[PDB]
């Protein structure tokens, strides 16, 4: 198949204003979002049509009672990370985990956390250890990588069991996630500058996400000062994106789901 | 650190004056998560508003989807107004009409 | 550890019961256990941390209370002879972790009859050795029986000169049934101490073999001719002979 | 998951080696325990297998295999106070535990020097003692007679372990043990 | 045509171990031999078969022994393996024995590790870093590095993947892995390994880069006790997106 | 059949000549063999010889002298790819193959325009790691091993750009210690008069 | 020294009968055997005790892998001649290779085939060519003759590995292949003049008559040189006497540079 | 093409009648290789009759030596049969001193 992934994110914030929440969990599968949970509803409810189809209510009974004590962990560990760096207000801490399933069926593991949205510990789960990006990571590094039996099992969940989840929710929606929308391309000419030429590469409708663009000239050195659209999402499930240059003859190449394009400039 | 939003106003299909449409607010890259978004007509706040739930990026920032069903006209000016901790006043983004 | 109470009691059917349970492990998760002969351990009820509870495998017939991070309550809402089990509390640091270990209470052993009239303690006797085997050995065996009593809520020791003792001495580890085609048959339990012929040939020498009994409370209504089953000891005793 | 299985019940001598298997179906796997309880009292934590290997934890170590679904708990050099039961439990994929029924642990003792006899206590009480650990003892075929299972005893001071089983009657010696496959040489004084 | 073809290409083996490389050709050759390589030493002979029916001891048989089972397949089989046996075994086949001007096809070879026990078995950390701006400015070029460190024994095959397809072209990686501790005789290893690009490719952000390392290690079969993770045969990975 | 000699190293240039000799004193002599062992793979035929005289095969031609006993195999134009081992083989008076021990040929590349840097590597987020890149210089140019028992130094090698065919040298330096630095990962290394050293942030 | 020389054969059979082996192979220096093999045995062994005594048991096992390798080679090879000839039955299949060392030091050397006892293909070392008898044989020489680089290695195993071999061979036997026993010549009557020599080694022996001092091709009878059984030969010569004139008739005997005449 | 045997009796040294000596039969130039031969005492066949292996000729025949040993006397016979696939019945050759 192509790249598929799954991943899990956690948010604490310390002192919320009005309505912000001081937890909130939520759960992708590639963009796609399939659970969700927080500290308001205190419920952990489905985010995709094709999970709450597929999974019984005590799925949903027993992931509450968890992100429940996860709801708990979090609020401490923000407090002592507060109290290492002498901050008083209000910080956030994040948690991401997840996992990949690679076109040629290898994968790869991420477990991650974050302070005031920046690096605080990276998980290494073909060494078992924790890397620090500072004196206070260092501390709360020595504690976990102190508990073997749980450096342990953090690699045996990113290994198997975050691969066979993932596996599970590709088939429970595989109508959505490995379905294939191609590109709409277009190449617009424009005189913009007295003397400057613009050329826009512009798709849209596509899916999945990942889409390759770039300008040729003669066919076969990619021009210099290529610019790059983000890859915007259209609002009914597919995507959009462009590049441009300024200027022989140019030619815009795209590439999407194994299918490759080439539009000629006249 | 806090990061400001990024914010991108386009519409669904390519544009057509007087072709039913939609017109969507994409905001992005912000740090902390605490975010206001509404959707303007000529300056006033569009009522029916779509929106996406808080969404996490792999660096640790945010994004939401905004959405709009309209039809663009050459009188009508949309745009998207934002506010965020690091705005010390609302920030109002015109809609380049796909130009 | 980990404290729950009461380690025995008896209940009349409909009655009510509150097991309690305290950790001071500053510990998240807790649960409650029933554990009954031919099976694993079933859950009862858990809480995953204070603030929340939910049910288990066998729910019916109980509910809980997680009052504060430490104590975690099992109510009984009108017991049933089914209800007659032993019962575990056990704590976490949080249920989330996969690696961490149970730490479990001592256990609460609790028996539901209809009627508390078959609630009999044990008669304890004494058996003095065998001056056949005191010859043939030259060690000396002396046993302690108890018998006739209900529910099987026993502790058997025995004490030699005052002091309790542990060498030289097994106790039968289930009693058995003096009626046992019957449903709510008697027990009998059986405990051997051997020691020296010397020893027990000393007749300075005091044997006693001690049985604690768990029975009716204080609270419990009691009507018959006989004396209350409560609890109590029964002791039998032995001194060296010649 | 649905199903875990360990044998019931296992039995071997002190100073060997004892292997006890537990197999598990379940959905998702995120760890294996093995617990200690001895009768009478609660279980305490012995082991925690996540990963393919064998650990050791001095005389008991134990082992777990991902692709076979089963883990053994290994004991070495029995002692005596190595019988009791023993628990294991799997974490499926929800975090749930699940329970195996348990094996109950015999251990016989090497009985150095055998003495079979069948001895008579006063103060209606006979006692079979002193007999080799391969002797098993049948139950009661009797409505008031009343025969325990074999206890062993280990006098610390002198060093010295011994079998015994117990039976009495309240309306008989020499037929006491009638029931059972007894020493020929058991001394009947 | 598949020409001669041996197998395992990998193999970690425990001093008196059993083990059999497997030797086919389908070439309709009728001479099979089994050579092992040693540093500094030219190729000697195990055991040779000079044709379907007969086999003999070469210049080192001693620890080995063969089956020419058919025509085809000519099988080198060690029984207690020894730490002197660690070397790297190939196969061969000639049309005839004794013709003096016919020449010798190998197989790709067979590379063995006997270790005394399996406690230095380590699977690699793969890290890819980034190409230095410096550089992009100055040459107009990017150069990402793979670095595989501390593992042993040196079964590694490691690999550039750009955008899910394999590549080849503008890869350097080190013909020889770098001893961490050069004295000790079980030190681990660290294997580098380039990819240059242009800064054009570098600069497009849907582009992605990732280099994967292949470990054989151990198997099921093999009894481990160690406290870590036990170092079985995996595929370690490391990867990049190009930044505008 | 008891003793084969030749070399074990020889370093060439691209594009020259180089000639690679084998002087076998064997009991008898069926035929004198090459064979070719790039790294990591199998040896494969060259050439034979069993009279004198010399023999071509494009760029690779191979000579024999039965009575002086020694053969020598040439390379012209010599190319990148021709970097391997090559192995010498004598069969004796009973057909048994004598090898020699093989001559490593490690090829210097033409290096057109040198440009001598040294670049930091962006940091990784999941390694501890700092990496410095020695990179463009000439064939000249020799990297050796590091003293600092906690910096670790890879040798040269030779990457091709096969689109924009270009050929250039690169060395790497690694270490988590906290004083390494690129301005000094290669110290003790005789690198070049001009090396660029980019300033630092 | 004399001309000595050293050849091997190999036979092959396609149909033998019961018991009779497919593959044969003997060597011989001069006259005497020296080694054997065949597809019974299937081991390389010595025909001659000295041999035996010079070359170590790994020489003999070494052959016997190689010797294993050829029958099958010769197998193969005679089951092709049979189909291109479009053959039934039992057909044989022959090789000859060797080499002589000449008295004045100089070397021949020689490797050609057989098929039913009739020359099939001989090679020319000179030309590095092989010579055809018919078109089978002509197929297969076109085969042989591409592989350019095996035509060169016969001749260099002819003209050096042959030779070494010989005079190798040469020292262990030397007190066999080099003696001398010079023959016994006598005449006697039956009407013709028999000269009959015994005796001798080695079975070079040169016997002409002389009709009055003048050679005679046409009148003179010549027996073949025969073993006697113990290491020496017999030869005879007779020629038929005229009964009307009388002349000076006699025998003459050469024989490792000796010279000698019989007058009758 | 098939090549038929050349048979020739005779004696190791010149016989004198009572003195020990060796008879051969020696058989070559045959082809092919089959062959069976026999030494004849009155007509009868020699029970214990010695042979050399097949030997080789540069012509592509075969030669073989039968022998045997004896004392000659005036008043007994002896003869070789070789018997080959070019014979129709075998061939006997007497010895004649
Ligand atoms: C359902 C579920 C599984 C795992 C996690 O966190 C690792 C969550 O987080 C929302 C939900
Ligand atoms: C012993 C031995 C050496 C060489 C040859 O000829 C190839 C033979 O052939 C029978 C035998």
């Amino acid at each position: 198949m192509r790249t598929h992934s799954l991943r899990y994110f956690r948010l604490g914030v310390s002192d919320p204003i009005h309505g912000v929440p001081e937890f909130i969990s939520v759960g992708y599968v590639d963009s796609h979002p399939i659970t969700t949970y927080d500290s308001v509803t205190r419920q952990k409810e489905p985010r995709a049509p094709w999970m709450a189809e597929n999974l019984a209510p005590d799925h949903w009974e027993r992931y509450t009672q968890l992100l429940r004590g996860w709801q708990q962990m979090f609020k401490v560990e923000l407090k002592r990370l507060q109290r290492h760096y002498n901050h008083s207000g209000s910080h956030t801490y994040q948690r991401m985990i997840g996992c990949e399933l690679l076109e040629d069926g290898s994968t790869t593991g991420f477990l991650q956390y974050a302070y005031d949205g920046q690096d605080f510990l990276i998980f290494n789960k073909d060494t078992l250890s924790w890397l620090a990006v500072d004196n206070v990571a260092h501390t709360i590094k020595q504690a976990w990588e102190a508990n073997q039996h749980e450096l342990l099992y953090q690699k045996n969940w990113l290994e198997e069991e975050c691969i066979a989840w993932l596996k599970r929710f590709l088939e429970y929606g595989k109508d959505t996630l490995q379905r294939t929308e191609p590109p709409l391309v277009r190449v617009n000419r424009k005189e913009t500058f007295p003397g400057v030429t613009a050329l826009f590469c512009k798709a849209h409708g596509f899916y999945p996400p990942e889409i390759y663009m770039t300008w040729m000239k003669n066919g076969e050195e990619i021009v210099q000062e290529i610019d790059y659209g983000d890859i915007l999402p259209s609002g009914d499930g597919t995507y959009q994106a462009w590049a441009s240059i300024e200027l022989n003859l140019y030619s815009c190449h795209v590439e999407h789901s194994g299918v490759h394009m080439v539009l000629q400039v006249p | 650190i806090q990061r400001t939003p990024k914010i991108q106003v386009y519409s669904r299909h390519p544009a057509e004056n007087g072709k039913s449409n939609f017109l969507n607010c994409y905001v992005s890259g912000f740090h902390p998560s605490d975010i206001e978004v509404d959707l303007l007509k000529n300056g006033e706040r569009i009522e029916k508003v779509e929106h996406s739930d808080l969404s996490f990026s792999k660096d640790w920032s945010f994004y939401l989807l905004y959405y709009t069903e309209f039809t663009p006209t050459e009188k009508d000016e949309y745009a998207c107004r934002v506010n965020h901790v690091t705005l010390s006043q609302p920030k109002i983004v015109k809609w380049d009409r796909d130009m | 550890g980990v404290t729950q109470t009461p380690k025995f009691q008896v209940l009349k059917t409909g009655q009510s019961m509150t097991l309690q349970c305290a950790q001071d492990m500053n510990h998240n998760s807790m649960y409650w256990y029933r554990q009954d002969p031919g099976m694993g351990l079933r859950l009862i009820y858990y809480s995953a941390s204070e603030g929340t509870t939910d049910k288990g495998e066998v729910p019916n017939g109980y509910n809980v209370s997680r009052l504060n991070k430490r104590e975690f309550s099992l109510r009984l809402e009108s017991a049933a002879p089914s209800q007659t089990s032993v019962y575990f509390c056990a704590s976490s640091v949080w249920t989330g972790e996969g690696s961490g270990e149970l730490f479990f209470g001592e256990g609460s052993r609790l028996t539901v009859l209809e009627d508390l009239k078959n609630v009999f303690p044990p008669e304890v006797a004494v058996f003095e050795p065998s001056e056949a085997e005191i010859s043939h050995t030259q060690k000396a065996t002396l046993v302690c029986l108890a018998t006739g009593f209900y529910p099987d809520h026993v502790e058997l020791s025995w004490w030699v000169n005052g002091k309790e003792v542990h060498s030289g001495v097994c106790t039968d580890p289930q009693p058995l049934k003096e009626q046992p085609a019957l449903n709510d048959s008697r027990y009998a339990l059986s405990s051997r101490l051997r020691v020296s012929a010397t020893f027990w040939q000393n007749p300075r020498n005091h044997f006693r073999c001690q049985v604690q009994f768990y029975g009716l409370s204080e609270n419990d209504e009691w009507t018959q001719d006989r004396a209350k089953p409560v609890t109590q000891i029964v002791s039998a005793e032995a001194w060296g002979r010649a | 998951g649905q199903n875990i299985d360990q044998p019931t019940e296992m039995t071997a001598t002190e100073g060997a080696i004892v292997q006890i298997n537990c197999t598990y179906q379940t959905s998702g796997f995120n760890g294996l325990f093995w617990y200690q309880q001895h009768a009478g009292e609660a279980p305490t934590f012995l082991s925690y297998n996540v990963l393919d290997g064998l650990e050791e934890k001095g005389r008991f170590s134990s082992f777990l295999s991902r692709s076979k679904g089963y883990s053994y708990l290994l004991l070495k050099e029995l002692q005596m106070k190595d019988s009791a039961s023993y628990l294991c439990a799997v974490k499926d994929s929800n975090y749930q535990l699940i329970w195996g029924a348990g094996t109950k642990l015999i251990i016989k003792p090497d009985i150095q020097n055998p003495d079979p006899a069948v001895y008579q206590l006063r103060d209606s009480v006979c006692l079979f003692t002193d007999f080799d650990s391969q002797t098993n003892v049948s139950q009661s075929k009797d409505s008031d007679v009343y025969i325990t299972d074999k206890c062993v005893l280990d006098m610390r001071s002198m060093d010295f372990k011994s079998n015994s089983a117990v039976a009495w009657s309240n309306k008989a010696c020499a037929n006491a043990f009638n029931n059972s496959i007894i020493p020929e040489d058991t001394f009947f004084p």
